[PDB]
Order: C-alpha cells, then sequence, then structure tokens
RNA sequence: UCUCAGGAUAGCAAGAGCAAGUACGCAGUUUUAUUAGGUAAAGCGAAUGAUUAGAGGACUCGGGGUUCCAAGAAUCUCGACCUAUUCUCAAACUUUAAAUUGGUAAGAGCCGCGGAGUUUACUUAAAUGAACUCUCGGGAAGAAUGCAGUGCUCUUAGUGGGCCAUUUUUGGUAAGCAGAACUGGCGAUGAGGGAUGAACCUAACGUUGAGAUAAGGCGCCCAAAUGCACGCUCAUCAGAUACCACAAAAGGUGUUGGUUCAUACGGACAGCAGGCCUGCCGAAUGAACUAGCCCUGAAAAUGGAUGGCGCUGAAGCGUGUUGCCGAUACUCAACCAUCAGAGCAAAUGCGAGGCUUUGAU
C-alpha cells in the first residue's frame, strides 16, 4: 500500500533495507590469500556449498 | 658454483603457522630503564609504610624508628 | 643493501617538514608526562641526541620511566614471527602524546554519567555502539533529473 | 530463467533484455526537502543487471558514487501493442578494439525490448560488440517520415511476397525423427 | 663458520607433559577511535637539475656589424637582466599527494585536579608534586563476527642446491637467461577439464550405491542437441579461441555495418547524344572515413597434424535461448578407521590399554 499511495503522488517509497543476509560458497578451498581464508571461517562456510545467515553491517 | 642469495617467500607463511606469540601483561612490571632516584624513593615510601605489610623482624626494624 | 647503519634510508622520514626549518617548538619543552600515559613518538632532525631507530618514528608506546631529559616508552616488535618488547628511551623532543585514551576517558565519563542517570529512572542504559545499520523505509517527494547516456566526442 | 511477462511463449526467439527505470537519490537523505533524484532509461537482463548499467552511468555523467546514495527504484517498463509492426530507431555508442563510437541502428519488430535484443545479436555477429560495452544513447519508435535505412524501408509494400525457395525438412516432433528413410524428399 | 656439494644456529616438524584453558579471552577479519607514511599520480608561469619557441622592456650589462658625419649621435646584430609567456622531462628532483598498508586502543587491573597514609640528599617557596596503600562517588558489561587451532614446558627427527604461476619488478637486444617483492602452487599430489604434457582451469583422495554439478563439453572417434533462434564469412594458402606454439609495418573497387559531408522528376550519377549547357533514358547517385569477417604482405629441410575424421542451410567467426553429458568436489545413505560428545556399581548379560552410543573427519 505505501508503494500505491507513492504510485499515485508521482513520490517513491523505498522500504527498510534487508538485515539479513545469505551466503554460500562457490569456490574450492585450495590456493586462498590467507585473509580471504580466515574471512571465509568468520562467515563460517569452510566449504563448498555452505549456506549461512549473516547480519548486515559495515562490520559484516 | 651459483645460488639463490637472498629469498623471503616461505618465511611470512612459517611465522603465521603456530601464530604470532604475544607476551603476557604482567600486573608488576620488572625494572629495567628506571632511574635509581625514584627506585630508592619506592625502597624508602614502602618500608615506612604500615598500610603495606612486611615481614615479622622488619616490622620490628620498622616500629623501632 | 650493502650498508646499515643507525639512521639508513633516513632521507625524507627525518627531513624537517616544509617550513619548519629552525622550529623550536617550546610546547614539547612544556608537555608533561606520567608513568602510565601513552605517548606517540615522532622524529626531529634539528635534535640529534636521544634519537630513537627510525622503526620507531610513528609508533605509539605505552610510558614506562620518566628521566630528567627523557621518557622511557614501551613498545613491541614483532621479529620471526614472534612479539618482542622493547624499552625504548625517548628524549622529550621526539616524543608527544597520543589521544589515544584521551578520547576513551572524554566518552567513559560522559556515557558513565547518561547511565547513573537512566540507573536513577529505572532505565538501563547502554553505551555500547552499532556500526553503520541499513537505512529505515523512507518516503520520497522530489524533482525529477533525468540523465541519458552522453554520445561520445573528442576533444583535443 | 525468469520471464518477464512481454516475453514470447518460446524462449528461443529472443533476448532476455528487459527494458528498466531505475531513480535514486544523494544519500544524505534530508526530510521534509525536495530531493534532486536521478532517474535514468537502462536495458539489462536484470534488476540487479540494471542497478550496474545504471551505477556506471550515473558515475560517468555524474560525481555520484554508490556508498553516495541511494536507490528509490527499479520499474520494468512494457511495449503498448504487441498486434503492430513497428520500426525502431536505436543510437549507440560500443567499444571497438581501436576506439568507441556511435551508431544509429533500425530494427523492425514487435517490441523495443524485441528491437535492443536484435541490437545486441547483430552488433555482436557484425562488429563483434561486446554486451557491456553497449551503451545505448537515445530509442524512438519510428514514425514512417522518419526511417532512414534501406533494409528497415525495404519491407514497406503490400505487394510483398517470398516464394519459399527451399524448403529443408524438418520433422514435427521428435517422434517422428529418422536417420534414414525409404524415399528422398522435396523442396516445394 | 678456509665458509659455496659440509657444519652448527634459529624457523618449520613430532611426541610426552604443565596450567584455573582470567573468555571482561583470543583473531593473517572487519568496525570504531586516535595516528603514522612520501611511494603511484601529479607538479616544474614552486625549490633542485635539465630544456625548446617567439615578443616586449622607461631603466640595463658588454660585443659586432650599419650609417652618417663625424668618435659622437642616430642605427642594424648578439647574447646576459627583468617584462608577460611557451615546448618536453627526472630512480639517485619536489611543493601537492592517493589506493593497498603500519602503530596504539575499544572499561572492573574503568573514570573523577574528593579523602586519609607512606617516603632517613626523591620534587617543590610551598601537604607543593610524584609513586604506591586503605578509603569516597559514578560505572548492564560498554562494536560486528567467529572459536571442532588456550597458553606454556621438556626431548628430539628432517631441512639448510629449490622450482613455477598472477601481479610488481632490475641487468640484459633477448632467452625455456640472471636477479628480487606479496600470495599461491610445484616439489611432497592424485581425480576431471586444456588431445598431449610438474606448477593453468575445476577442484584435494578412507571402501561403496544414488542424485545433482564445477571446469569443460553435446556431428563421429566420445557421455550429451547434427537443438531452437540471431548477426557476419567462400579462401587455386578459409576458419576453428585463455596459459599454448608466435606474426608486424603495409595493402584490396571481396562482402557487411557504421561516421561525416553531398545529388536528384526546378531530372542527378553513367552512357550515348548534341550544340558550359542541352535532349534521350529513368529512381536514386557522389565523396572522404571508420571497423568486422575474407584476400595479399607470409621462405626450410623424413610424411603430417583446429588431437584425428571431416565440416560451407557449418561441424567456421561474435552472440541469443533452452535443455542434457560430465570429477575422487557437493547431497544422501551403508561399511572402516581417526578425533571429539554422552552413559555405564551397594553393580554385573561377561575383558577399564573395556562396554554402549553420538557428531565431525
Ligand atoms: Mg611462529
Ligand atoms: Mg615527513
Ligand atoms: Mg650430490
Ligand atoms: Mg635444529
Ligand atoms: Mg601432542
Ligand atoms: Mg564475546
Ligand atoms: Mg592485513
Ligand atoms: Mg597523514
Ligand atoms: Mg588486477
Ligand atoms: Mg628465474
Ligand atoms: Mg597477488
Ligand atoms: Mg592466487
Ligand atoms: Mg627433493
Ligand atoms: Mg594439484
Ligand atoms: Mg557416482
Ligand atoms: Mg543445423
Ligand atoms: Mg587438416
Ligand atoms: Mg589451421
Ligand atoms: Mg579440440
Amino acid at each position: 500500500d505505501e508503494k500505491r499511495k507513492a504510485r499515485k503522488t508521482g513520490a517513491f517509497y523505498v522500504p527498510a533495507e534487508a538485515k539479513v543476509a545469505f551466503a554460500i560458497r562457490i569456490r574450492g578451498v585450495n590456493q586462498l590469500h590467507p585473509d580471504v581464508k580466515r574471512v571465509l571461517r568468520l562467515f563460517r562456510l569452510r566449504q563448498l556449498h555452505n549456506g549461512a545467515f549473516f547480519r548486515v553491517n559495515k562490520a559484516s | 658454483a651459483k645460488s639463490k642469495n637472498s629469498t623471503n617467500k616461505n618465511q611470512i607463511s612459517k611465522s603465521h603457522r603456530n601464530g604470532i606469540k604475544k607476551p603476557k601483561d604482567h600486573r608488576h612490571i620488572s625494572t629495567k630503564g628506571v632511574n635509581p632516584r625514584f627506585l630508592r624513593n619506592r625502597r624508602r615510601a614502602i618500608k615506612n609504610d604500615p598500610s603495606i605489610k612486611k615481614s615479622k623482624n622488619l616490622e620490628k626494624k620498622v616500629n623501632k624508628e | 643493501t650493502h650498508s646499515y647503519g643507525y639512521r639508513r634510508q633516513t632521507r625524507k622520514k627525518f627531513a624537517k617538514a616544509y617550513k619548519t626549518k629552525g622550529h623550536v617548538r617550546i610546547s614539547r619543552y612544556l608537555t608533561t608526562y606520567k608513568v602510565g600515559e601513552y605517548v606517540d613518538i615522532m622524529v626531529d632532525g634539528s635534535q640529534h641526541k636521544g634519537m630513537p631507530y627510525k622503526l620507531y618514528h610513528g609508533r605509539t608506546g605505552k610510558v614506562f620511566n620518566v628521566n630528567p631529559r627523557s621518557i622511557g616508552v614501551i613498545v613491541h616488535r614483532i621479529v620471526n614471527g614472534r612479539y618482542i618488547e622493547k624499552r625504548l628511551h625517548v628524549k622529550i623532543e621526539h616524543v608527544r602524546p597520543s589521544n589515544v585514551k584521551t578520547a576513551l576517558s572524554k566518552r567513559y565519563q560522559a556515557n558513565d554519567q547518561a547511565k547513573a542517570e537512566g540507573n536513577k529512572a529505572g532505565k538501563r542504559v547502554s553505551t555500547k555502539r552499532n556500526p553503520g545499520q541499513p537505512l529505515e523505509a523512507v518516503q520520497v517527494q522530489g524533482a525529477v533529473n533525468f540523465q541519458h547516456p552522453k554520445v561520445f566526442r573528442e576533444i583535443f | 530463467v525468469r520471464k518477464a511477462a512481454q516475453e514470447p511463449k518460446d524462449d528461443t526467439l529472443q533476448m532476455k533484455v528487459r527494458q528498466y527505470v531505475v531513480s535514486a537519490a544523494r544519500l544524505p537523505i534530508e526530510q521534509g526537502t525536495k530531493p534532486e533524484i536521478l532517474q535514468m532509461r537502462v536495458f539489462a537482463r536484470d534488476e540487479v543487471h540494471a542497478k550496474t548499467k545504471f551505477w556506471y552511468n550515473m558515475r560517468k555523467l555524474n560525481k555520484i558514487k554508490r556508498s553516495q546514495g541511494r536507490i528509490l527504484s527499479v520499474n520494468e517498463i512494457y511495449e503498448k501493442s504487441l498486434n503492430t509492426v513497428k520500426t525502431y530507431g536505436i543510437v549507440l555508442k560500443y567499444q571497438s578494439r581501436t576506439a568507441i563510437h556511435n551508431m544509429y541502428k533500425e530494427y523492425r519488430d514487435v517490441s523495443l525490448n524485441g528491437a535492443v535484443s536484435q541490437l545486441i545479436q547483430d552488433m555482436a555477429g557484425n562488429h563483434r560488440a561486446q554486451p557491456d560495452t553497449i551503451q545505448i544513447i537515445r530509442t524512438a519508435t519510428l514514425e514512417p517520415k522518419d526511417i532512414k535505412r534501406p533494409a528497415t524501408l525495404a519491407m514497406r509494400n503490400a505487394a510483398l511476397k517470398f516464394p519459399i525457395v527451399k524448403t529443408i525438412h524438418r520433422p514435427s516432433e521428435k517422434k517422428y525423427r529418422t536417420v534414414y528413410k525409404a524415399t528422398r524428399p522435396t523442396t516445394f
């Protein structure tokens, strides 16, 4: 409905931005910068085809 | 003869292997680099301070003075 | 590198900043230092005595001793994958106070104040700082500027 | 595989371009203000893709970057009537190994999305263009007084007839497929 | 280290242990707070060093030629000095100045010029200061995220000729040459893909079945589309793709796009005509460019290599679209072993270097 009132005004309404994201590991283990490795480890994707949830932060 | 003169290649990784060891934060630290003036002061001000518990014969010496 | 000497490769690090030539800088003469303060260590080239080794320029140490002309500071150096404590003695000249604690104390006192008052009212105040957060929903009423991708032109 | 509604039943026959309107504003986001809103028309295959196209063009055209702004909205545009044939003009810039070029192209199709898809395939085949490189400056559904291309104007007449000169044999379903048959097909 | 095929020595590695595994702790991660730096770039109408162009100049510093008459004055030519500029540059130049990155921090071992103490060559005119003690007041725990790698002892093997890739780099015309930096990798390593093959692409390995994939493929050798749609290409030297096995300067009225200027029934281009113009003819016709594929530029020794067949309504070049094939990775289960969980006395259906189970590997 917010969208609707907007559309009618010519104005637009921006919904609040997602606070939860999901990540899945696309790439194998071998040959990765150690930093990258550890960042992955913090996101708790330690292998291929690992999904997890994380907050959405300047941090994350 | 021919050799490879200096390479730092494997050494960084080797160093990060077991982690970088950091020393222990100790409440009380050694006295190196501290001047004797201040040190004598500490010694004196400790010897005379009653709120600081000494040994027995020590307190005898302190209480006589 | 064929030569290793206390000042090697010191050229632009130690040269005085532009138009700093012969600045005496009385302020450093007057700064008061205490055994527990955090010092930042910065070399000046006019003053040759009590010069730290270049490595330590711009480092942040913790004060340890205070001598008449010099502050003993404490820094650490990573060596062969381990940390090694180094006790520096800097002449007053190459030392300045770090704001890293000042910020802390100022913050803390204000915060604590807030919490005490809240404790008076039954409201628990939290001082935890949250990082940038996802933007809240918004309504927008404005003027539309419609852009179209420009043709290519050569400016010679 | 996400279809836009105005695409054909057979996915084969056309590319996955859709036409988007994206609009955003300088990030500071002051409440009661009457914001400058930056709006642009992009052709992409996604909302994401569209956003990219948007920002690229926007950072080229103006000071803005993404950490500096917010996306208000992304709205797909549709073509009015898929019942008629129209001649579309398109104005392009693309990047060839030597330099950058401005082209004007025309296609006779039922959709502006179709106009674009055909434009891309053409630009790949004849010009070896890379999609990412292509920038569509302006697009107009053409009035007959305005159509300039010979292969376009070529098709205006009612008297149009193609014999079908050669019919390459193509069984109706797979169920009918045979490698070798007992008699030879015909052309006509 | 008479040391350069070797030794020690740290580092890397294994086992045995110690300690409350300060979780208000830890981190090849961010965030936040305080801070460093002179590299890239840029800059030389800014310092240092180079370094082109023209002009002016009341006031100038000298030379020369000119002229006159005469030694002066008038005047052409040079530069040097400003005047306002201008061309191109520096790793051993630099005002300016990044990205990536370095310190130190983000609280109960906290904060507060509130108290009471202790100091016999510590400090001050100074109960001034300082450092430590006992007090007084305040203090939801003071960022995100992760912890199947807590810290430390002890004893000790092997190693100490390296090599490659991306990016960055120095010497060198160059090299499958010789050297360096960060991260990997290869060595020490198999599986699928690049036909082939150390260091490329996917992906890291216990025995086994299923399913769905990555990289790469689906005309035949070959699992899977002679799929469905686009654009472009005819080679009497086609083409067929990362690392990869090489091609350049230079050319083409081959073919297709596009760019910028032009003509046309107030009849063009061309041809034929005829005297710049004019008739016939009849809707389109010029010019310079640019980039695609194709052609030329393109010479080597046993007989040959888009991997081979062969392919031109492609089985070629640049795309669109859908499915399918496809690893030793991912799912799911069975079995084995490893590491870690949980439970086993008035006991007992059995062996505590045991029994029963569970999760990961
Ligand atoms: Mg270590
Ligand atoms: Mg400096
Ligand atoms: Mg030997
Ligand atoms: Mg040893
Ligand atoms: Mg052990
Ligand atoms: Mg925690
Ligand atoms: Mg780092
Ligand atoms: Mg700075
Ligand atoms: Mg790069
Ligand atoms: Mg080499
Ligand atoms: Mg790298
Ligand atoms: Mg890498
Ligand atoms: Mg070996
Ligand atoms: Mg391997
Ligand atoms: Mg299988
Ligand atoms: Mg076919
Ligand atoms: Mg052949
Ligand atoms: Mg060939
Ligand atoms: Mg092949």
